Parts: structure tokens; C-alpha cells; sequence
């Protein structure tokens, strides 16, 4: 029998049962098949050793199935029952590849997903010394710092080494007094004989909203050990699986005034929890028609803005980052900055960019650059990222612009034209990369924006930002009677079918694809069939209150030039996208205009563009 | 170079393990970690690799080659010693030298760089050998970027008797390859892992016909035959007598300047007028 | 951290890149119950990167009839037009000479230039441009340009930090959006193009820092 | 840490405190901010330190509530209608079945305040609270509605928030003048013994799912009516700190009393010039009541009586059917119903917003804060959170002109000389 009368804890430490989990192991290890009739423990070993990873995953379900037994007296007293498992797949790897020796010569077993997944402010008294799985985001994480492992200590009398002591996380190891020479002093470690092992320790805590309903968010500790470190950074979501272990602490005693004991989870898998096939895309880029069909899966509620959607469509993918060959460094991002009267979805139209894209972080206006902070567990005095540097490559999603203040508004354009910042603060001078493409709102002045002035009056932002983008969208409003329906027929129906009682599969998967395979060519045959624009345009703005379109709108529009080759895979400079390059970067400037001008610069170029 | 930059790139172990395919490129893994060999030692030089795995190097390596279908794994050469560090195998003064004579960059006539490989075999000059053995790398890591192109694209067409392939300038380290004489090795290695990457049994044996632009002002191309791969290939090869009468044939432009028949320029419109009359006259 | 010795020590200066050849060990002065520090025992170090004959080329360059214009034309190929306010940043780069007449009353060897005009991005490219050709060069929009007194965690008390202008001996500093800079900020750059030098007199700090460099500003 | 109640204070005192100590299955029963009720002995506890010093210290061992709503032991309708008493369950079914009840919560929540008949209608259909929707895509839409009173002086505005306040449970006071941003929305306060920085609770949550009532809500500081809005907007606080980042929810419905610029309101410019509130924040509430005293003097008899009634009756003047204990119960009952909308209510709806348009059409007449699209989103929550009045489960025509006569009466038109 594998069940008799002593504690699970002493049961599994006897010779006998020990000897018999042992073999009981290897038999599931080599057999079992899965739906298929494939020994997953075959190839997942091997997939394992084509990387030399020290860490095999076992399935909890399949545990359970394939044995009714060790599932039961696994989460019970863990602390050896995953001691023996490392022996048992290593005698199984060490006969899938005899030579593997050569490799850590110590395999770890993980687990994954215990059927009891729990919250982080359950824990009890009772979970002491079990397996336990939980949640919620990280909020610090310390070095890499080296641990001892099995240490081994030096005589100063006689040279002569003490035993390899194993180094157990509650206290501190004690040698006796040496066998050789009975010379009981200060003994030092001997670096060349210890082992040593990854450490890192963590503070994890209650997710914001899931638990934390009516009350503050607790947290607790974790350590990471060797083949787990730097598995989570500050601000990831994971799912620890570890022992629930206690240790005496001699602080705590002297606060409370009774004898209380620190706890701490002694991890033993992290899974992360958040964001991480072309034959198809081969004739569904070759469409040649994908441009309505795309234009309309971006906004998915938000009626009408055909317009915007075009111009936010271009900014997602981006374009060409270009480097000249002539030490110029020009900038392959698309800014954008929406405006309008309060009250039509900007806000949504940030928020859904949130979502579709990829890598996207947010803010509001009313934290921008790296930051000294006291760390919530280290206690050190360290170096927090910002708002600017976790976009480093993806987007970065600005709210209520109007509300910056002048050091942020100061720092926000050294990132546009330049795209890297530096940090001489009271931590230490660094200089380190920005690369993101800012999407902002802002508002206009007296509660509306009224096209008399120009555009530069009803934004209430200093000049020389705003040539700091791309575009420049602005959102008005409309009583027309046609539309009323059309607009509240929509919204009452989405609040029909949202309460208890392109897909967004293609275009994700496709920023994710066009991001990737290629890489737009330019050709000179476009070199001249924009200046004679220019030429023309040039005369017609400057002949009245207005200055017109300048070489950072040229530059704008040759952006814009390849934000198509990401959506048809063309990559090639045509004739055709020029008419919409210039058509776009005219878009976005006769609207900016006077009350006359912006009419009058239309009856002359809406009809000459040819649109 | 190191363990691992040399089984990437030598044409025999990067056709087999068919590491131009993510789904072939696990074989490797698989194959390093049945030695031993850490995936940091392997990574790194060789002459700094730790002392206690070279030992019989050169043993468990030919073993763990049955295992995968590489029985041909070593050969018979001869090497070097000179001083203290100087130890040289048969096949590495080859390609320095063969890559010291065929640099890209030019630099005067067509006789300034032979001069600079004859110099660099007298042991007086080990300061270009050990130059020469840089291109010769540039070169190598040059390839499988080539051949890797013309692989996950289906660049080889089958036109009949044999098959056919180009090159396109806008591919990056293609001007490297227009000399006509380093662009026989090129077609010679693509037609090795070629061989050993497509499915159907026709293809296996027939030859290769290749041609890369040479001259954008005239206006025309290389052009090469090698003769069908197999292992025990007699290597007598027979398109010098196949180009001249199909260039007799549709009597356009050719020029057999070199020594060896088999290599010829061409202007870029004639490809086409040439090569239908070719495909009917092998036939 | 690393630890150099007798004959590595003062071989770097902080802006290097370095190639570091060292013994991965552990503190030995005898969060966790057996952790220890680590560093790194530096035994080999690297750093990445005149003549007679290239003095000719200075020379003859310097004798040939239009030794005037071919600089100042290889001196901004990106932007073109009016070639004047390329024409006077060709002085800037060498400069006049330092006298000191019998008084001590030693005289300037700098020059100073303002570009005037609307922010369209055509100056920007420029000043990337002589900041990077030039032997010591600055180019700013942190602790400020001139100095400050600022009070230290630590010392609780008021210590003195040299900016952008002190660093710069010799060079030449260039300046963008002149009315953004602090107001202080401003005050104490017009007294150091004025006096060259700067002496801050405040709470605990009476110090004096020469300052030797030139001012390339950009109006709007 | 437990500190002194309200009710037991000597005048002239700050309130004292000690530490109890919940040892057992007891020990997360008490919550910052509730009123406990701890039964335990008191003992003594040396300094460790030295181990003398002695400091009491109180060793609870059961914990409960002081006044139990429903003195039976302590969540949908039917886990409710398990513990209605047989006399609680036969009068929620009569006042459900009640015709005019939408005007016997009125006369029974404010007795004391004649006139106004158009503003506690408004605060009810507060109370009660529309829907709360969840898109698929993660986004969420307002289930509970905002209400800003804004009116001349002496009017019964601070009169309105003290009865909501006063008759509510979980539901929070506050004037504006006395406040902070980091009071109303979240703290962050460095805890030296654990030597790290935690979050603390402000009025905006510890009121949650329950009403806040701000008064004065435009003496304001400038910075602090920013934090407010970015809670008003998303629901939502965010934080990031000296080492906190965070996200917490807010679904509280605000009630907030303002005053006009220079003291009366000017019934000729729009509402954007009488207020100094901010421009987002006054599209952020769908519910405007302007009160103006046009000195009536009947009225200043009306409210003589009854003022001088009060004070002749003090503990009368105050009969009312559906007394104040039993509404509550009727309230949270029938605030779990999620009523849905037919098709015929769904073609009104979208007509009535045909219909509202265009009043502000241009030529005949004009108005103030222009109507939008989001006074579209707040007529489908107004008729939601009146079908929830009548425990029905769907709305209906009849609900939805209501809610459109009162969003009708809300608005007024600007006038010029
Ligand atoms: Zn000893």
C-alpha cells in the first residue's frame, strides 16, 4: 500500500515509499501518450535539449490522470516530492542523450496550472509549507544577485577545507570547529570550490481591479531561483505557482509586540498573462481594392469619420524610416493630433488604438521621462522608465494634451525631432533611446472650436509644436437630419446587444505580418511630379494671410508615400499613391486655414488636384 | 571561426540539416546537444573554447553524423605547423587565396589583386594570408544568404532538360558575385542543396543553367553550366559545345573570352532568342 | 562595477568604450539570507577608436588661391542657400588669438553668432552639423547651462554644479529657442558671453569657473 | 486601529484610539472606514524590546456590525427574496404594484420642500441608476447618471444633498472649499514601519457603488477639478507614483451644488458664462437643474409656514406614507433589474433625438450648452433607471416620454434685450 499511517510529509521520507514514487515517475515519464498516440515526454524533452534549458513543464491534468496517487500527495508536502521528480527525468534524459552531463547535470521540473487558482489576500495560516497558485501584477524586481549553493569554507590554521554545508534560505549556514587542527574561529568561504545560483526577489500584488473591489491591495514576496530569474519585469501580469513558506523574522516581534513570522512564495513556475498562414494574405493584399475594405475595421462603433480613419489608418502601420545618406537623420514616424469640440469620441478613438495596436502604452495630460523612485521592495534609491521610453518602438497614446505643463512641454519636443533623451538626474547621466509615434487630442478654446481663426488660435499650443506633426485632423460637429437617424439608430442598437441578457483576426495578425516582410523601394520618377505642385501652391498661400505648405509638409507626404506599401505589400514608389500622398498632406492643411481661405484655397486646388 | 558559424555555413552541413527553414533549423540544436557541447562553447572561437571538450572533438562528431544521415564527414588532407601559432589545414590557404584573387571592391586592372595572392603563399607574408582569411569569410557568410534566397523564393525554374535560374540587383551582396569566375562555386553549391531540398525525382538529375547580369552599360549577363549532381558524378561537363551552336543557332552576340568553354557573356535581349533555341537543340 | 590596479588605473575616462577582460568574483569582507556582491577583477583592458606628410596637405591647402571658399562649401551639404551664414561659421571654427597685453588684461578668442528666424527645422540640421565637426562641442536645447546651487539630499546643504559651459574648454556651444531657456538660466549665460567666466556668490559657495567656449545661438 | 465614534465624543476633544487585535477565523471582518462593533477583553503588552513599559491593548475576539439594516445575519433577487420577512415581502409587492409611486418617493423622501417639482424627480432617477453595460472589446459604458444643481442664493440646494445624504447608505459628504485632489481620488502616504508607499482610499471610492455629494463644487481649486474629471471620464483612477501604479475602479454617481458667477444667475448669456466649472467637466454630467428665485411673494409665504411649522413641531411636520426605512428596501430591491428595450421603444428613442435636434435648430429661437450626441447616450439611462422604479423588466413607451419631457424641461433658451 502507498498510503499508511504517518504524516504525508514523513511517508514520502521513508526508504520505501521513496523508492516506489521513484519508479512509479519514470514509468509515466517514458509512457503517455496524448490523444495521438505520441509520448509527449519524448519530444518535449528533446525539444528541451535542442535549446539546453534545464527545465521540463509536467501538466497537473495528465499527472492527475495517469496517476491517481502522487496528484494526491503532491500539493501536501511538495518540498520533496519535487526533489525526487529532478532526479527521475534526469536518469530519463540522461538516457535520451547520454552526453547531456556536459549540460547543468540537474533538471527541474515545473508545474503547471494547479486546479486551485486563488487570490492573493486568501492566503491563511493554513497554506503553510503547499503548492499553491495565485496571481497579480509585479511591482519591483532586485538584480541578479549571486546566492551560495553549496558552500564550502577554508580553516585558517591548517589550510584545510571544511565540509560543502548546503545553504538552506532561512539562516545562515554554521560551520563547526575544524576536524583537522579543532581551530573553532572565524572561517571564510572558499570561491573557488562554492557553487552559486541565481537569486532575484520580487514583490508581487492584488491586480487592480479584479479583487481589490471595496479595500486596499495587499501584496507578498517571491524569489525567483536560478532558471527563473528576470522571467517578469514591474508592471507585467503573472500567475506564481510556488511553496507558501515561512521563515521567523526578529523585526515583526518587536512591532507587533507577539511572535509573528514573515512569509514569502518560493516560486516554482511563472506563466505571464498578457499580449505577446500568408497563401491567405498573397490574394487578399492582392485585392487591389484592400484600402475600403481595411478603412472600415479600424473605428468599429464610432459612425462616420471616414476622413480620420484614413489618416489614423496611415499613422498605425507608419511608413519608412529612411536613413539619409547624408547625416540628416529623418524620422520614419507619424504623429498625429486630433481636435474638436467636446463630445465626439476622440477619447474612443484613443482607446481603441490602445487595443488594435501592438506594444501601445497610454497617458493623460493633466511621469513622461525616467525618474528617480524609492523601490517598493529593494529599499534602493533606483532609476524608473517613464511614459516615453515604454514606447521605445510602438506607439504613445497622449490625453489631454492642453494640460502639459512647461517641463513637460519643454521635454516633449526634444523627442520629436531628435527621438533621444538624456537623464543627467540625481541617479546618474545616461542617454537612452525614444523611438515612439505620439497620437494626442486636444481641445478648443471657449468650449468650441469656430473656424474664423486659424487652427493655431483654437488649440492653445506653442508654434513650433504643432509643426512637430504629421497631421493635423480636426473634428467638428453636424445637425444635419439624414444623419440623426443614421448615428442614434446605431448607438441605441450597440446598447441592445451589450448587457448579461475584417475581424479583428485578420488586421491584427496583418500589423503584425505587414510590420514585418517588407521593406518599400524608392525609385526617381515621382522626384519631379510634385514640384510642379509646389511651384503653384507656394504663390497661391503666400499671396494671402497664410504660409504655405513647407518642406516639413513635404516631408510629411514622402512619409505618408510608404504608409501604403504596408497595406498592399507594393513597397514600390508609383504615380498613384503620389496622388494620394499629395492629397493627403493637402488634407491635412487646407482645413487649418482662415474662414475665406479655407474656401477659397479649396475652389482653387479641391478642382485643380483633380481628387 | 567558431563551432557554430562553420556547421552553418559549409555547403554540406547547411543542405542536410536544411538550415534555411525554421522547421529544419531545430536539427542543429538537436545535433549539439547530443555531444554536449554547451550552446556558450559552441557560440564562441575556437581557439578559445574550453580545453576539456576538444578533446576527441573529431570523433564525436563523426558519430553523431550516422545519426542524422551524414556518413561523409571526414576526409583526408594534410596541414601545416610553422611556429608557435601557426597551424594551418590544406583548405584554408585554398580559401584565402581563391578570395584574395577574386575581391569585389577592384582597385585598378584586371592583374592588381592576382598580385596580392601570389604574394600571400611565400611564408614571408602571413600578414595577407591571415588578411585573406577575412574576405573568405565575408564571402561564406555571403552565400547562404544567397542560397537562401533562391530557396525559400522557387527562383529554380524547370524549363525542360534542365533547370534555370537569375538573379535580381535590388537582393543585397549580389554585385559581389559578378565576377565570372566566382560565380561558378555559387551555382555549384546551389545546386547541392538544391538536389537535397526538393521533393520530386526528375529535378534530383538534371543540370543547372545560371546567368547574373554583368554589365549594366553593354547590357548583359554571365552565364554558367555544370553538369547534373549526383555523389559519384563523373564531372564531365558539356555546355561549352551546347552555347556555341545555339549562338551559331539564333546568331546573336556571345563572346567566350575565358579559357573553360562553359562561361559566357551576353547581351541582356538575346537571353531569351538564346536560350529557346537552346532548350529545343539539348532537347 | 570593475577594479582596476597599478598600472590600468587613470586609462579611462568616463565616455570610453572598453573591452574588458576580468575575474568574475565575489566581495570577501566577511533581501536574503546568503547573498554576497560581485564585481568584476579587471586584468586586460581595450579602447575602441599628426605626421609630417599629412602636413602637406594642411600646407598647400592652405597656400592655394581659393583656399576661402572650398570650405565653406564642404561645411553644409544637406542645406543650400545663402552661403554668407555658411561663410561666418567657417571663423567660428578657428577663431582669433588670445592676447594679454601688459595689464594682464588679456582679450576674447571666441566669436559669437546668432541666426534669427522663424523655427522651420533648416537650423537644426546645421547645428547637428558644427556640433559634430568641431574639436569640443555642446549642443543643448538637465542641471542647466551655466552654473547652479542646488541643496544635496545628503548634505542637506547647497553645492555648486557647473554646466554646459564650464565642460566646454576651447569648444563651441550651440543654443536653440533662446527664449525658452530659465530665466536665471538666461541672466547667467549673458554675464558669462560677457565677463567669461562665472562666479556664483550664494549661500555656501563663492567659486569662480572659467569659461572658454562659443556661442552659436539660433533665434526664433 | 479603532478610533472613538462620532456620538460619544466630549464637546472640545480630539478622539482618542487603541489597537485591537483580531485573532482568529475573525480577522478580516473590519474594514478601514466602518463602524464595528468589537466584543472582546482588554490586556496588557510589555515592550518586547527589553524582554518595563506597559501600553493597553484591546484583544477582540468577535467582530459585527453596530446596526445591522436587516437584523437577520451578516446577491441577485432572488438571494434577496429569501430573506425578506413575510411583512417586508408583502409591502415591497405593494409598493411595486403601487400606481403614482413616481410621486409618492417624491412627497415621502423631501417632505419639507415645496416647489422644485422638476428636481426630485431628477435626484430619484438618480438614486436608482440605469444600466451598466460592458463592450465586448474591454471598454465599459456609465451605468449611473450625474446630477449638478446650480441656482441664486437660499434656494434649497444644500437642502437636497443633505436629505440624499443623510437618507442613503454608503454615500459620502463633501464641500469643495475643504478638499484636495488627492483627498477625493487616492493618496499615496509612506508607511516607515513597512517603509514603502501604499495607497489610500479617497472620498471618490470609499463612497463607491453609493452617491458622493459635492457641494460648493466651484470654489474648487483649478488642479483639483482636473482629477475629478479624469475620474468622471473613464470611471476609473489612475495612479503612478513615487513607486505605485495602479488602477482602481470608481462607480460612484456624483451630486454636486454649484453657484453662479457674481452670485445670480444671468438668464441672457449660456450656461458656459455664468459658471466657472471647466468645459469637459460640464458635458460630463447630463443633468442641469438652473433654479432662479424670482422673488414670489406667495411662495415666501409657503415656505414661511412651513419653516415656523417645523420649528413649532420639531419632531412633526413630517408624515409621509412609505416610511424612510421601508424605501430603502424597496431601493435595494429593485435595483436588480437589468430592464431591456423593445423595438417600439428603440424607434421612439431614435426619433425623440430627431426631435430634440432640431429645437435647437437655428433662426426662431437659441439655447444653452448646445445639444450632442452624449445627451443621446443619457436618454436611454434616464428611461432604464425609471423602468427600474416600477420593477418592470423592459422599457416601454411610457417610460420613454417621461424621460424625454424631463430632459426637455432641463434645458432653457438664452435671451437677449
Ligand atoms: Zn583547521
Amino acid at each position: 500500500e502507498d498510503l499508511k499511517g504517518h504524516s504525508v510529509r514523513e511517508w514520502v521520507s521513508m526508504a520505501g515509499p521513496r523508492l516506489e514514487i521513484h519508479h512509479r515517475f519514470k514509468n509515466f515519464l517514458r509512457t503517455h501518450v496524448d490523444s495521438h498516440g505520441h509520448n509527449v515526454f519524448k519530444e518535449r524533452i528533446s525539444d528541451m535539449c535542442k535549446e539546453n534549458r534545464e527545465s521540463l513543464v509536467v501538466n497537473y491534468e495528465d499527472l492527475a490522470a495517469r496517476e491517481h496517487v502522487l496528484a494526491y500527495f503532491l500539493p501536501e508536502a511538495p518540498a520533496e516530492l519535487l526533489q525526487i521528480f529532478d532526479e527521475a527525468a534526469l536518469e530519463v534524459v540522461l538516457a535520451m542523450y547520454p552526453k547531456y552531463d556536459r549540460i547543468t547535470n540537474h533538471i527541474h521540473v515545473r508545474i503547471s496550472h494547479l486546479p486551485l487558482v486563488e487570490e492573493l489576500r486568501s492566503l491563511r495560516q493554513l497554506h503553510l509549507n503547499q503548492l499553491i497558485r495565485t496571481s497579480g501584477v509585479v511591482t519591483s524586481c532586485t538584480g541578479v544577485l549571486p546566492q551560495l549553493s553549496m558552500v564550502k569554507y577554508n580553516c585558517n590554521k591548517c589550510n584545510f577545507v571544511l565540509g560543502p554545508f548546503c545553504q538552506s534560505q532561512n539562516q545562515e549556514v554554521k560551520p563547526g570547529s575544524c576536524p583537522e587542527c579543532q581551530s573553532a574561529g572565524p572561517f571564510e568561504v572558499n570561491m573557488e570550490e562554492t557553487i552559486y545560483q541565481n537569486y532575484q526577489r520580487i514583490r508581487i500584488q492584488e491586480s487592480p481591479g479584479k479583487v481589490a473591489a471595496g479595500r486596499l491591495p495587499r501584496s507578498k514576496d517571491a524569489i525567483l531561483l536560478a532558471d527563473l530569474v528576470d522571467s517578469c519585469k514591474p508592471g507585467d501580469e503573472i500567475e506564481l505557482t510556488g511553496i507558501y513558506h515561512n521563515n521567523y523574522d526578529g523585526s515583526l516581534n518587536t512591532a507587533n509586540g507577539f511572535p509573528v513570522f514573515a512569509t514569502v512564495i518560493l516560486a516554482n513556475h511563472v506563466a505571464k498573462k498578457d499580449n505577446k498562414d500568408v497563401k491567405m494574405i498573397t490574394s487578399l493584399s492582392k485585392d487591389q481594392q484592400i484600402g475600403e475594405k481595411i478603412f472600415a475595421s479600424i473605428a468599429p462603433s464610432i459612425y462616420g469619420h471616414e476622413d480620420i480613419k484614413r489618416g489614423l489608418a496611415l499613422a498605425l502601420f507608419g511608413g519608412e524610416p529612411k536613413n539619409p545618406g547624408g547625416k540628416h537623420k529623418v524620422r520614419g514616424d507619424i504623429n498625429v493630433l486630433l481636435c474638436g469640440d467636446p463630445g465626439t469620441a476622440k477619447s474612443q478613438f484613443l482607446k481603441y488604438i490602445e487595443k488594435v495596436s501592438s506594444r501601445a502604452i497610454f497617458t493623460t495630460g493633466q511621469g513622461l521621462t525616467a525618474y528617480v523612485q524609492r523601490h517598493p521592495v529593494s529599499r534602493e534609491w533606483t532609476l524608473e522608465a517613464g511614459a516615453l521610453v515604454l514606447a521605445d518602438r510602438g506607439v504613445c497614446l497622449i490625453d489631454e494634451f492642453d494640460k502639459m505643463n512647461d517641463q513637460d512641454r519643454t521635454s516633449i519636443h526634444e523627442a520629436m525631432e531628435q527621438q533621444s533623451i538624456s537623464i543627467s538626474k540625481a541617479g546618474i547621466v545616461t542617454s537612452l533611446q525614444a523611438r515612439c509615434t505620439v497620437i494626442a487630442a486636444a481641445n478648443p478654446i471657449g468650449g468650441r472650436y469656430d473656424p474664423s481663426l486659424t487652427f493655431s488660435e483654437n488649440v492653445d499650443l506653442t508654434e513650433p509644436i504643432i509643426s512637430r506633426f504629421d497631421i493635423l485632423c480636426v473634428v467638428r460637429d453636424t445637425v444635419d437630419p439624414v444623419q440623426d437617424e443614421m448615428l442614434a439608430r446605431f448607438v441605441v442598437g450597440s446598447h441592445v446587444r451589450h448587457h448579461p441578457s475584417l475581424p479583428q483576426e485578420v488586421l491584427k495578425k496583418y500589423i503584425i505580418y505587414a510590420k514585418e516582410r517588407v521593406h518599400p523601394k524608392l525609385n526617381q520618377m515621382d522626384q519631379d511630379k510634385v514640384a510642379k505642385m509646389y511651384s503653384d501652391l507656394r504663390k497661391e498661400s503666400m499671396a494671402t494671410g497664410s504660409i504655405p505648405i513647407t518642406v516639413r509638409h513635404i516631408e510629411s507626404m514622402i512619409r505618408m508615400a510608404e504608409a501604403h506599401a504596408r497595406i498592399h505589400l507594393r513597397d514600390y514608389v508609383i504615380e498613384d499613391d503620389v496622388n494620394m500622398a499629395i492629397r493627403v498632406m493637402l488634407e491635412s492643411f487646407i482645413d487649418t486655414q482662415k474662414f475665406s481661405v479655407m474656401r477659397s484655397m479649396r475652389k482653387t486646388f479641391a478642382r485643380y488636384l483633380s481628387f | 571561426w567558431s563551432l557554430h558559424d562553420s556547421l552553418c555555413n559549409t555547403s554540406y552541413t547547411a543542405a542536410r540539416f536544411k538550415l534555411w527553414s525554421v522547421h529544419g533549423q531545430k536539427r542543429l540544436q538537436e545535433f549539439l546537444a547530443d555531444m554536449g557541447l554547451p550552446l556558450k562553447q559552441v557560440k564562441q572561437k575556437f581557439q578559445a573554447m574550453d580545453i576539456s571538450l576538444k578533446e576527441n572533438l573529431r570523433e564525436m562528431i563523426e558519430q553523431s553524423a550516422n545519426k542524422f544521415g551524414m556518413k561523409d564527414m571526414r576526409v583526408q588532407t594534410f596541414s601545416i605547423h610553422f611556429g608557435f601559432k601557426h597551424k594551418f589545414l590544406a583548405s584554408d590557404v585554398v580559401f584565402a587565396t581563391m578570395s584574395l584573387m577574386e575581391s569585389p571592391e577592384k582597385d585598378g586592372s584586371g592583374t592588381d589583386h592576382f598580385i596580392q595572392a601570389l604574394d600571400s603563399l611565400s611564408r614571408s607574408n602571413l600578414d595577407k594570408l591571415y588578411h585573406g582569411l577575412e574576405l573568405a569569410k565575408k564571402q561564406l557568410r555571403a552565400t547562404q544568404q544567397t542560397i537562401a534566397s533562391c530557396l525559400c523564393t522557387n527562383l529554380v525554374i524547370s524549363q525542360g532538360p534542365f533547370l534555370y535560374c537569375s538573379l535580381m540587383e535590388g537582393t543585397p551582396d549580389v554585385m559581389l558575385f559578378s565576377r565570372p569566375a566566382s560565380l561558378s562555386l555559387l551555382s555549384k553549391h546551389l545546386l547541392k542543396s538544391f538536389v537535397c531540398s526538393t521533393k520530386n525525382r526528375r529535378c534530383k538529375l538534371l543540370p543547372l543553367v545560371m546567368a547574373a547580369p554583368l554589365s549594366m552599360e553593354h547590357g548583359t549577363v554571365t552565364v554558367v553550366g555544370i553538369p547534373p549532381e549526383t555523389d559519384s558524378s563523373d564531372r564531365k561537363n558539356f555546355f561549352g559545345r551546347a552555347f556555341e551552336k545555339a549562338a551559331e543557332s539564333t546568331s546573336s552576340r556571345m563572346l567566350h573570352n575565358h579559357f573553360d568553354l562553359s562561361v559566357i557573356e551576353l547581351k541582356a535581349e538575346d537571353r531569351s532568342k538564346f536560350l529557346d533555341a537552346l532548350i529545343s537543340l539539348l532537347s | 562595477q570593475l577594479y582596476c590596479d597599478r598600472y590600468l588605473c587613470d586609462k579611462v575616462v568616463p565616455g570610453n568604450r572598453v573591452t574588458i577582460m576580468g575575474i568574475y568574483s565575489i566581495k570577501k569582507f566577511g533581501v536574503g539570507v546568503g547573498i554576497r556582491s560581485s564585481y568584476i577583477r579587471v586584468l586586460g583592458i581595450q579602447v575602441d577608436t599628426v605626421s609630417p606628410q599629412e602636413e602637406e596637405e594642411f600646407r598647400r591647402l592652405a597656400a592655394l588661391p581659393n583656399v576661402y571658399e572650398v570650405i565653406s562649401k564642404s561645411i553644409a551639404p544637406s542645406i543650400f542657400g545663402g552661403t554668407d551664414m555658411k561663410k561666418a561659421i567657417a571663423c567660428l571654427l578657428f577663431g582669433g588669438s588670445r592676447k594679454r597685453l601688459p595689464d594682464g588684461l588679456t582679450r576674447r578668442g571666441d566669436i559669437n553668432l546668432l541666426m534669427l528666424g522663424d523655427p522651420g527645422t533648416a537650423k537644426s540640421q546645421l547645428l547637428k552639423f558644427v556640433e559634430k565637426c568641431s574639436p569640443i562641442g555642446v549642443y543643448t536645447s538637465a542641471a542647466g547651462l551655466t552654473a547652479s546651487v542646488m541643496r544635496d539630499p545628503s548634505s542637506r546643504n547647497f553645492i555648486m554644479e557647473g554646466g554646459a559651459m564650464v565642460l566646454a574648454d576651447g569648444g563651441v556651444v550651440c543654443i536653440d529657442e533662446f527664449d525658452k531657456m530659465r530665466e536665471d538660466d538666461r541672466v547667467a549665460i549673458h554675464e558669462a558671453m560677457e565677463q567669461q567666466t562665472i562666479s556664483i556668490a550664494k549661500a555656501g559657495i563663492t567659486t569662480t569657473l572659467n569659461s572658454r567656449c562659443s556661442v552659436l545661438a539660433a533665434a526664433n | 486601529r479603532i478610533q472613538e465614534t462620532q456620538a460619544e465624543l466630549p464637546r472640545g476633544s480630539i478622539p482618542r484610539s487603541l489597537e485591537v487585535i483580531l485573532r482568529a477565523e475573525a480577522v478580516e471582518s473590519a474594514q478601514a472606514g466602518d463602524k464595528c462593533d468589537f466584543t472582546g477583553t482588554l490586556i496588557v503588552v510589555p515592550d518586547v524590546s527589553k524582554l518595563l513599559s506597559y501600553r493597553l491593548v484591546f484583544l477582540a475576539c468577535c467582530v459585527a456590525p453596530t446596526n445591522p439594516r436587516f437584523g437577520g445575519k451578516e446577491q441577485t433577487a432572488e438571494s434577496i427574496k429569501n430573506q425578506m420577512t413575510v411583512k417586508e415581502w408583502e409591502k415591497v409587492f405593494e409598493m411595486s404594484q403601487d400606481k403614482n409611486l413616481y410621486h409618492n418617493l417624491c412627497t415621502s423622501l423631501f417632505p419639507t420642500i415645496h416647489g422644485n417639482d422638476e428636481v426630485k424627480r431628477g435626484v430619484l432617477l438618480m438614486l436608482f441608476g440605469g444600466v451598466p453595460k460592458t463592450t465586448g472589446e474591454g471598454t465599459s459604458l456609465r451605468g449611473d447618471i450625474n446630477v449638478c444643481i446650480v441656482g441664486d442664493p437660499s434656494t434649497a440646494k444644500s437642502q437636497f444633498l443633505k436629505h440624499v445624504e443623510e437618507f442613503s447608505p454608503r454615500a459620502v459628504y463633501t464641500s469643495g472649499k475643504a478638499s484636495s485632489a488627492a483627498g477625493l481620488t487616492a493618496a499615496v502616504v509612506r508607511d516607515e514601519e513597512s517603509h514603502e508607499f501604499v495607497i489610500e482610499a479617497g472620498a471618490l471610492m470609499l463612497a463607491d457603488n453609493g452617491v458622493c455629494c459635492i457641494d460648493e463644487f466651484d470654489k474648487m481649486d483649478v488642479r483639483d477639478q482636473v482629477a475629478i474629471h479624469e475620474a468622471m471620464e473613464q470611471q476609473t483612477i489612475s495612479i503612478t507614483k513615487a513607486g505605485v501604479k495602479a488602477t482602481l475602479n470608481a462607480r460612484t454617481s456624483i451630486l454636486a451644488a454649484a453657484n453662479p458667477i457674481s452670485g445670480h444667475y444671468d438668464r441672457s448669456k449660456s450656461l458656459k458664462q455664468n459658471i466657472n466649472l471647466s468645459a469637459p467637466i460640464m458635458s460630463r454630467f447630463d443633468l442641469f437643474f438652473i433654479l432662479v428665485d424670482e422673488c414670489n411673494e406667495v411662495t415666501d409665504y409657503a415656505i414661511a409656514r412651513r419653516i415656523v411649522d417645523l420649528h413649532s413641531r420639531i419632531e412633526e411636520s413630517i408624515d409621509r406614507v412609505y416610511s424612510l426605512d421601508d424605501i430603502r428596501r424597496y431601493l435595494l430591491f429593485a435595483r436588480q433589474f437589468k430592464p431591456k428595450i423593445s423595438k417600439e421603444s428603440e424607434d421612439f428613442i431614435v426619433e425623440q433625438y430627431k426631435h430634440l435636434r432640431q429645437r435647437d435648430g437655428s433662426g426662431v429661437t437659441k439655447s444653452s450648452w448646445r445639444i450632442t450626441v452624449r445627451q443621446l447616450e443619457s436618454m436611454i439611462r434616464l428611461s432604464e433607471a425609471m423602468a427600474r422604479m416600477h420593477c418592470c423588466d423592459e422599457v416601454q413607451p411610457k417610460h420613454v416620454k417621461e424621460a424625454f419631457r424631463l430632459l426637455n424641461k432641463s434645458i432653457i433658451r438664452v435671451e437677449t434685450p
